[PDB]
């Protein structure tokens, strides 16, 4: 029950990454666009650019 | 990859049927052996 900022209770998470030879098959939310057609664009279509 | 040529009634069927991509999983392990499974 004593409180202060270096008494309270505190949660801590930590997320350690590593990189090796194996492949990497965790990736981020790649985020799209919508569709545009009949007009001259530029485009990256599942990494095909 | 895979291919499932249907069987007529002299199996082992002849013609050109080229296998298509089934399956491609990342794993990254070393294989240097095999074995099959029966039930």
């Amino acid at each position: 029950p004593t409180y202060g900022v270096g008494h309270q209770p505190y949660r801590v998470v930590v997320l350690s990454f590593e990189l090796l030879h194996a492949p990497a098959t965790v990736c981020g939310p790649k985020k799209s666009t919508n569709l545009v057609k009949n007009k001259c664009v530029n485009f990256n279509f599942n990494g095909l650019t | 990859y895979s291919k499932h040529t249907p069987i007529i009634g002299r199996d082992f069927p002849q013609g050109f049927s080229a296998l298509e991509p089934l399956v491609d999983l990342p794993i990254g392990i070393n294989i240097t052996r095999f074995q099959t499974l029966l039930a």
